[PDB]
């Protein structure tokens, strides 16, 4: 090598070294897909914690995640899904005010469910702006019934203990939301993906807590299944 | 883009000084540093190099333990420390940039200066002739022989042209031969044969008058030409 | 409306494309074929170079 | 009667 | 009455298929069966990239036919010397999740862009010593897709949006803008004469489009399903097309048709990247299979087979003097081919 | 007294070797299997595949032929130091994979450090040098010997390969080897496995904490033979027909161990299930 030649293998020696220290914190990292119809407060949950993608970071218990969520870019969805193959979860937002938009978000959420390349994600499903639906199913103006039939004959189940001081009819509406969205989840996958499904409005504070618990399993699962345990 | 160096002055024999140069304007912790020394009338000569994240250094035979070179990068502040000073030493020191990777062009930029006055195996540079006289539109050639074949195996031949006007720093004009760096490109050019080369002036104007240096570098002693001085 | 904007549009591209002056896919294969000949000699993929001319080795 | 030998 | 136009569309559209067929006097196959066949091409690894830290996803060549640029969804742009490995440059880029770059025909510049819907461009040669941006070049309702220079101030792009866009990079504006599209555009190719590049997008079909004239010359459709990679041919008389549907094709401009099919029934997974080599004898592209496939571009025979990748080739770049194959995979790692002797 | 303990030996051989080949084929032929979490497994397979080659086929030539080492003294001293370093190193990959297993207690770390190469090269690294270092000094105790008189000396005339050294230094050998690789391995992997189990306990899979003192028993029920055996030995003389039971049914279960581990580690796994 002449004298250039062993400068430049110096420089390259250099960039593998920056290339290693900042590996170091993209594995530490953990990568979050934010999607939701604009009905659904993504907005929110981001101000709670290149219009195209924006890069939401956020910290818990000292581990870093990243957030992105995509903007600007054509509902055809098929196509930039393909990046996010290799992330620790998707968040999806939907907004559980009942009206025709959620059986649009029903569909939306098969759609990521199936994905061919979306087979490994699991998926942290917000059924955002709870307040809106407990207001709503207590002033009965507008019922859920109306729209989706099958919750005429829908009733609680037992062993989903009910949170304090709601109503038996909130706690009904709210359940039957989240079994419709997890029957999606169930219906396809041999386990390589869970849905988590998460209650919350625009004042809660505790929604990065719960996409750290949430990452927590995710990551144990994957733990488990590399080191050949199950 | 600026270097400035300071320290310099008078030293008695044997002291100890400590040359400092300060860059900015430019990514300074990824350029590797050259020290190149000037005597009095007398031709270029290479003192020191210090790499990008201080991993390589060199000095000259004739400054080996004498002098250190040290870089702090947060400051951009590039230093020479000199520990037993000789009436050889005195010099106006050059700080030179340089930046290593395929097609880069080293010793690109050169400081201002610092003037010290104090009270083998290494490639011989020979230059044709101290001086040519010239006049403007003139075309004209410099020649340097090597005294070791300059093309390496790697088809790059590691020669090149500096010109130094009047009371300036050297100017990179041919950082390998026909490479053209600060050039003017219908004027300057340059071919060698791999033991001799030549540099090429089309039409020689007021701004080409100064000392032309060729320089080698495939070893570490880099070592200048005496210099050819363009009069007119 | 935007409906007729867009048919007005795709009808005048349509007769755009249909008086382009189209050869015989004959003629153009041999063109192909003719090049692809031509220029074999000089593709280090399809004749691969001894190793001294070889960059790579 | 014939001695194995530890499986060192 | 909008339902008089589009019944002339549609008598447009069977015109169009009758001039083609009245064109199709014989197929490419039968023109060269005679031709002696390419053999078993064997090319060797002879040099693996191993600095990204996430899945590459398109590189490209300096016209030099030594440098490469290749971006990972990592926000790194790293300049790749391939005859030492060494590398002589990583970029961090403002957006990590970056689809396309392109090195400049003069080296002078790199373009990147991906789901920031940003095309920016990159100054190599600075005199500061550090790459900085020189422009960032924004108006898509979409993810770029794909970026090409034509030289040091015009770029074209291709976006989600459905369309292409042609910006002067002095300027920063959009010189000329390409709509004929309905899908996203995934993958452009520049003709070698510059007038002419050729766009395919997800809505099945590859477009033709004069770059000074700013009109769609002509549409071919023969595809299935998404045109994930397109790739001029030397001679910028032909295309070729490579499609989430398992199948490359080979379109000539001239007459305004497929010329061959390239598809195998061991293959089951579409097209990520189709290049041609120098003479054009052999088309190149990647598979998701994991490995990359050559074929005869004239005899449609698959004439080998590139294995050396954990995950799915995601790019292939033919150098310009045809000595050596780029291969980028999610697997983080370039592999540069060349052949056997 | 030979042909049973042939056809047990040779059963066990067979399926151990059908596991522990089938692991290592499984792990380098599919690209999803050369995850820096199987080379773990790859290591375990290898040191069993190991210590089925090198003791199971010489242990049945001793099972016919005692008098003479076949061997040789250089193949004395190879033998023994590469099976005892095949043992050793057999322990200390399912001690580095309890270790390693333990991240499902810390969960995140796994992947911000076992996904890189080189935490698993390190860590197989230490479990071999390991296993090489402290196999050196029981070896060095060995050598062919024979020393007869001819008095009234019997047919045989060859020599054996044993215990050149004073039997207490053997048995010293032998206990403190004991210790630091069965009873240290085994209270780390009890307690590890505890811990696992507690904190996959902590809910609002079940077969994972069976397995996991599935995996502790078995090595229990392997190793503890072979410890037995050998200190059985350094401790005793009229009595060696116990001895000779002992040994024979400690192989037999040591060697069911070495094939054992195979199906315990990685072929039941649901990775492995999916690409068979």
């Amino acid at each position: 090598l002449s004298a250039e030649d062993k400068a430049a293998v110096e420089r390259s020696k250099m960039i593998e070294k920056q290339l290693q220290k900042d590996k170091q914190v993209y594995r530490r990292t953990l990568r979050l897909l934010l999607l939701g119809a604009d009905n659904s407060g993504k907005s929110t949950i981001v101000k709670q914690m290149t219009s195209g993608i924006f890069e939401t970071k956020f910290q818990v218990d000292k581990v870093n995640f990243h957030m992105f969520d995509v903007g600007a870019q054509r509902d055809e969805r098929r196509k930039w899904i393909q990046c996010f193959n290799d992330v620790t979860a998707i968040i999806f937002v939907v907004d559980s005010s009942d009206y025709n938009r959620l059986q649009e978000a029903l569909n939306d959420f098969k759609s990521i469910w199936n994905n061919r390349w979306l087979r490994t994600i699991s998926v942290i499903l917000f059924l955002n702006k709870q307040d809106l639906l407990a207001e709503k199913v207590l002033a009965g103006k507008s019922k859920i019934e109306d729209y989706f039939p099958e919750f005429a004959r829908y009733t609680t189940p037992e062993d989903a203990t009910p949170e304090p001081g709601e109503d038996p009819r909130v706690t009904r509406a709210k359940y039957f939301i989240r079994k419709e969205f997890v029957d999606i989840s169930t219906a396809s996958g041999d386990g390589r993906h869970i849905c988590y499904p998460h209650f919350t409005c625009s004042v809660d504070t505790e929604n990065a807590r719960r996409i750290f618990n949430d990452c927590k399993d995710i990551i144990l699962q994957m733990n488990l299944r590399e080191y050949n345990l199950v | 883009v600026q270097l400035v160096e300071s320290g310099g002055g008078l030293v008695q024999p044997g002291g100890s000084r400590k040359l400092s140069c300060s860059a900015s304007g430019f990514a300074f912790s990824s350029f590797g540093m050259h020290w190149v020394r000037q005597a009095p009338e007398k031709g270029l000569e290479w003192v020191a190099y210090i790499s990008s994240g201080s991993g390589t250094i060199y000095y000259a035979d004739t400054v080996k333990g004498r002098f250190t070179i040290s870089r702090d990068d947060p400051k951009n502040t590039l230093f020479l420390q000199m520990t037993s000073l000789r009436s050889e030493d005195t010099a106006m020191y050059y700080c030179v940039r340089s930046i290593y990777y395929y097609g880069s062009s080293p010793f690109d930029f050169w400081g201002q200066g610092t003037t010290l006055t104090v009270s083998s195996s290494d490639i011989v540079m020979t230059q044709a002739t101290s001086s040519v006289p010239v006049t403007p539109g003139e075309s004209v050639s410099i020649s340097c022989r090597s005294s070791k074949s300059l093309l390496h195996s790697n088809g790059n031949t590691y020669l090149y042209w500096f010109l130094q006007r009047p009371g300036q720093s050297p100017q990179l004009l041919i950082y390998r031969m026909s490479n053209l760096a600060s050039g003017v490109p219908d004027r300057f050019s340059g071919s060698g044969s791999g033991t001799a080369f030549t540099l090429t002036i089309s039409r020689l104007e007021a701004e080409d008058v100064g000392v032309y240096y060729c320089m080698q570098h495939l070893e570490y002693p880099l070592t200048f030409g005496a210099g050819t001085k363009l009069e007119l | 409306t935007a409906s007729i904007a867009q048919a007005r549009k795709l009808v005048e591209q349509l007769k755009m494309e249909a008086n382009i002056d189209r050869i015989k896919v004959s003629k153009a294969a041999a063109d192909l074929m003719a090049y692809c000949e031509a220029h074999a000699k000089e593709d280090p993929l399809l004749t691969p170079v001894p190793a001294s001319e070889n960059p790579f080795r | 009667f014939f001695l194995f030998r530890p499986r060192n | 009455e909008l339902d008089q136009l589009r019944q002339e569309a549609e008598q447009l559209k069977n015109q169009i298929r009758d001039a083609r067929k009245a064109c199709a006097d014989a197929t490419l196959s039968q023109i060269t069966n005679n031709i002696d066949p390419v053999g078993r091409i064997q090319m060797r690894t002879r040099r693996t990239l191993r600095g990204h830290l996430a899945k590459i996803y398109a590189m490209h060549w300096g016209t030099d036919s030594r440098l490469l640029v290749s971006a990972s969804q990592d926000g790194k742009l790293i300049i790749w010397d391939s005859y030492t490995t060494n590398k002589v440059h990583a970029i961090p880029l403002r957006s990590s999740w970056v689809m396309t770059c392109a090195y400049a025909p003069s080296g002078n510049y790199v373009a990147c862009g991906g789901l920031d819907n940003i095309c920016s461009i990159y100054n190599l040669k600075t005199r500061e010593g550090n790459v900085r941006v020189s422009r960032e070049l924004a108006g898509h309702t979409g993810y770029l897709s794909c970026c090409r220079f034509l030289d040091d101030n015009q770029i074209v792009t291709s976006s989600g949006d459905t369309t292409c866009a042609l910006w002067d990079i002095e300027t920063g504006q959009q010189t000329t803008t390409f709509t004929g599209h309905t899908g996203d555009v995934m993958s452009l190719s520049l003709a070698p004469d510059t007038r002419l590049f050729v766009s395919g997008a997800c809505d099945a079909s590859a477009k033709l489009w004069d770059v000074r004239e700013g009109m769609c010359r002509q549409t071919f459709t023969g595809h299935e399903s998404d045109i994930n990679a397109i790739c001029f041919f030397p001679n910028g008389n032909a295309f070729a097309t490579g499609s989430d549907d398992a199948t490359c094709r080979l379109f000539d401009l001239r007459a305004d048709q497929e010329l061959m099919t390239y598809s195998h029934d061991n293959i089951i997974c579409g097209i990520t990247s189709v290049s041609f080599s120098k003479s054009g004898r052999l088309l190149l592209a990647g598979y998701d299979d994991f490995n990359c496939n050559v074929w005869d571009a004239l005899k449609a025979d698959r004439a080998g087979v590139l294995a050396g990748h954990d995950n799915r080739v995601s790019c292939l770049g033919v150098t310009d003097d045809g000595m050596a194959v780029a291969t980028g995979s999610w697997d983080s790692f370039l592999k540069i081919w060349n052949g056997s002797s | 007294l030979f042909m049973p303990i042939c056809a047990t030996y040779l059963l066990i051989f067979v399926v151990g070797a059908v596991g522990n080949g089938l692991t290592c084929l499984v792990i380098l032929r599919h690209k999803a299997m050369r995850t820096p979490t199987n080379y773990y497994l790859f290591s375990l397979a290898v040191s069993d595949l190991l210590v089925l080659l090198v003791g199971l086929p010489l242990e049945l030539y001793e099972m016919w032929h005692n008098y003479p080492f076949l061997l040789g003294v250089g193949g004395c001293y190879f033998r023994t130091l590469l099976f005892e370093m095949v043992c050793l190193a057999s322990v200390l990959n399912v001690t580095a994979l309890s270790v390693e297993r333990y991240v499902a207690v810390v969960h995140p770390l796994q992947a911000r450090s076992m996904v890189t190469r080189a935490h698993v090269r390190r860590v197989l690294g230490a479990v071999w040098g390991l296993a090489m270092l402290c196999s050196l000094p029981n070896t060095s105790l060995h050598g062919i010997r024979q020393l007869h008189v001819p008095c009234r000396g019997p047919v045989p005339d060859s020599a054996v390969c044993m215990l050149v050294r004073p039997r207490a230094l053997y048995n010293m050998v032998v206990q403190t080897t004991a210790l630091l690789f069965f009873c240290l391995p085994m209270a780390i992997m009890s307690v590890l496995y505890l811990l696992i189990g507690l904190r996959l306990r902590r809910e609002r899979r079940r077969q994972v904490t069976k397995m996991l003192f599935v995996l502790v028993v078995v090595f229990g029920i392997c190793w503890a033979p072979f410890h037995a055996d050998r200190v059985m030995w350094s401790v005793v003389d009229g009595l060696h027909l116990a001895f000779q039971h002992v040994h024979v049914i400690s192989g037999i279960f040591f060697y069911l161990g070495s094939a054992a581990n195979p199906v315990l580690y990685s072929l039941m796994s649901s990775r492995f299930r999916e690409t068979f």
